[PDB]
């Protein structure tokens, strides 16, 4: 039984920093890829990037924002940090666990909404 | 980058019938003996859910009314028979090469 | 019975059965790797076959020369250890590549996949050479000394060895398939390494026990110079023509190989019918072994080859009719194949006994290495022919070519029999 759960701040201001935490209960973060996905207001999903099970990292080059996918292996957490946010960052952020046996986003989290304004 | 075009936009159906949704790639998303095209189900207010993995398999616990088929650049998901609860949104997502991409989403409904 | 559990013949059977079980499980594993990570591409399977064949062709004489000098226990245990160590070290790599499978297939530059492929090939190519060496030394030297002047004992030994081979050929792939189905390939390729480790230990102890049992096994009566000397000394052997005839029967597609099973699949058959077809092939093989035993007992050693050739050609007449005459064609083809299995196996049994009974005691390894070299030369030619002709009609031509080559081989054996009798 694997479970994820997000956390973070409610909203933000332009040119600030967001540090969304994802806590994984039931399995270590040293097994399979851990991905950040975001669904916009509407329908268009989008892939943000991942942190691997071996400290590797990848960011979506088509992204127009500075993203840092870090991890802390003690609390069993991994963090997405958005820097220099803008009016086009308001979305819903989900975690996912791309497994190594069947290669698909087989376990998601409840996801958290993020909106920027003044 | 691979662009997955999903058709149709919204698919109306009636109970007991059979519904077919298909999304076509722009390159080959199939390697040796494996095709990387998965299908997701998302109801309003919940995160997506895995129905089909590797384009022809079935998850653990999903009703058997869902069937997957296809290869190359054209794939297809079939539901038979539909219910009153299947009014959801269906996505098709590939894994062939970074960066991954999701389909447009088919807004299934019930008449 | 204590007697039939301590005599130095059941131990040879036990060791051989363990070795063949491990070998067939490992072969099945490599086939699964190929079909999974490459989609059983016929070109890459053919290249793997060419690599193995050419490697044994250039080196069989050297390996036989090496076997002919050193001591028996030493060379046997060294070959066993090399084989099992190579198989374990490759099973670990197969486990690793099976685990990170999709990563390699989809998010890595192709050169790492190519390197993994050529590495697996290069390790299997040494496992095959070690298996060739242990085959030479045990079958062609140890089996012939553990049974002395008596000639029926040797025949029974060869027969039961072939029966063990026939049973394991169909039993081991099924077991590994079950283990991979109810588990994962990562578990199958680990069970294979564990099996090979424990088997290496047990077979080492069994070999030492055999060597301790028969004191008549320690009395050894015995660049390019050795290579050419071996080939020219093989040319003028009294049984050169029979050996060449046996060699010729490896140029064939009429069997169960990478191409004929694909042909059957193209003819719309099922897995279960293929399984029962392989079972029938094993049944006919065992029939051929017992037929060879009885024939050799009654008529003679040499004319059994002629009888077997006539039987095989009789069934291959149906095999070739199957081309010109949508179920009669394939049914006749498979019937002819499964029937000619009898003649094939009994003929090669009698040619093997002719080899290991006439040649001088101090040249077994070298000329048997050259015999393996010729078998693999014709196998290499077979694979070359498969490469240039992948189409299904080309198979309709390859059947004719294979029956022609079998006819040539039996013409050569007939010439040998005319020279002798």
């Amino acid at each position: 039984e694997v479970q994820l759960q997000e956390s973070g701040p409610g909203l933000a201001k332009p040119s600030q920093t967001l540090s969304l935490t994802c806590s994984v209960t039931g399995s270590s973060i040293t097994s399979d890829y851990w991905n950040w996905i975001r669904k916009f207001p509407g329908n268009k999903l989008e892939y943000m990037g991942y942190i691997s099970y071996s400290g590797s990292t990848y960011y979506n080059p088509s992204l127009k924002s500075q993203i840092s996918i870090t991890r802390d292996t003690s609390k069993n957490h991994y963090y997405l940090q958005l820097n220099s946010v803008t009016t086009e960052d308001t979305a819903t952020y989900y975690c996912a666990r791309q497994g190594l046996r069947n290669w698909y986003f087989d376990v998601w989290g409840t996801g958290t909404t993020v909106t920027v304004s003044s | 980058d691979i662009v997955l075009t999903q058709s149709p936009a919204s698919l109306p159906v009636s109970l007991g019938q059979r519904a077919t949704i298909s999304c076509r790639a722009s390159k080959s998303v199939s390697a040796s003996a494996y095709s990387y095209m998965h299908w997701y189900q998302q109801k309003p207010g919940q995160p997506p859910k895995p129905l089909i993995y590797l384009a022809s398999n079935l998850e653990s616990g999903v009703p058997a009314r869902f069937s997957g088929s296809g290869s190359g650049t054209d794939f297809t998901l079939n539901i038979h028979p539909v219910e009153e609860e299947d009014a959801a949104t269906y996505y098709c997502q590939h894994n062939r090469e970074l960066p991954y991409t999701f389909g447009g989403g088919t807004k299934l409904e019930i008449k | 019975l204590a007697d039939y559990l301590t005599s130095a013949k059941f131990l040879l059977y036990l060791g051989h059965s363990l070795s063949t079980w491990g070998d067939r499980m490992w072969h099945f594993a490599v086939s699964v790797f190929l079909v999974e990570l490459y989609g059983n591409s016929l070109l890459l399977t053919a290249v793997y076959g060419l690599v193995v064949a050419g490697s044994v062709l250039v080196l069989g004489a050297i390996i036989g020369d090496w076997v002919d000098k050193n001591a028996r226990l030493k060379v046997a245990q060294t070959s066993l250890v090399v084989q099992n160590v190579s198989v374990i070290l490759c099973g670990i790599i197969l486990m690793m590549v099976f685990l990170h499978k999709h990563e390699l297939l989809t998010m890595y530059h192709g050169w790492v996949l190519t390197s993994c492929y050529i590495l697996i090939i290069t390790i299997a190519n040494i496992a095959n050479l070690a298996s060739t060496a242990t085959a030479i030394t045990i079958q062609r030297d140890w089996i012939v000394v553990v049974a002395g002047e008596d000639r029926s004992k040797l025949a029974n030994m060869n027969a039961t060895i072939r029966r063990i081979d026939q049973l394991t050929n169909i039993l081991a792939p099924m077991a590994v398939g079950q283990i991979m189905t109810f588990g994962s390939p990562v578990i199958g390729c680990g069970f294979i390494s564990g099996w090979n480790l424990v088997s290496m230990c047990v077979e080492y102890v069994l070999l030492w026990k055999v060597y301790q049992k028969t004191p008549a096994l320690a009395v050894k009566a015995g660049p390019f110079r050795t290579f050419r000397d071996g080939w020219v000394s093989y040319y003028n052997q009294p049984v050169f023509l029979a050996g060449m005839g046996l060699a010729f029967l490896y140029m064939t597609v009429l069997g169960f190989d990478c191409i004929t099973t694909g042909y059957a699949y193209t003819q719309g058959l099922s897995g279960s019918i293929l399984s029962i077809l392989m079972g029938a092939s094993a049944i006919t093989g065992i029939m051929g072994t017992v037929a060879f035993t009885w024939l050799r007992r009654k008529c003679g050693l040499v004319r059994t080859g002629l009888i077997s050739g006539l039987a095989q050609l009789s069934c291959l007449i149906l095999c070739v009719i199957s081309v010109f005459m949508p179920i009669i064609s394939v049914s006749l083809l498979f019937a002819g194949v499964i029937a000619a299995r009898i003649g094939l196996w009994s003929f090669d049994l009698t040619v093997t006994q002719l080899l290991q009974e006439n040649v001088i005691e101090s040249e077994r390894g070298i000329i048997n290495g050259v015999q393996n070299s010729m078998n693999y030369l014709l196998d290499l030619l077979h694979f070359i022919m498969v490469i240039l002709a992948p189409n299904p009609e080309a198979f309709g031509l390859l059947v004719l070519i294979s029956v022609s080559f079998v006819a040539m081989g039996h013409i050569m054996y007939f010439r040998f029999a005319q020279n002798t009798l």
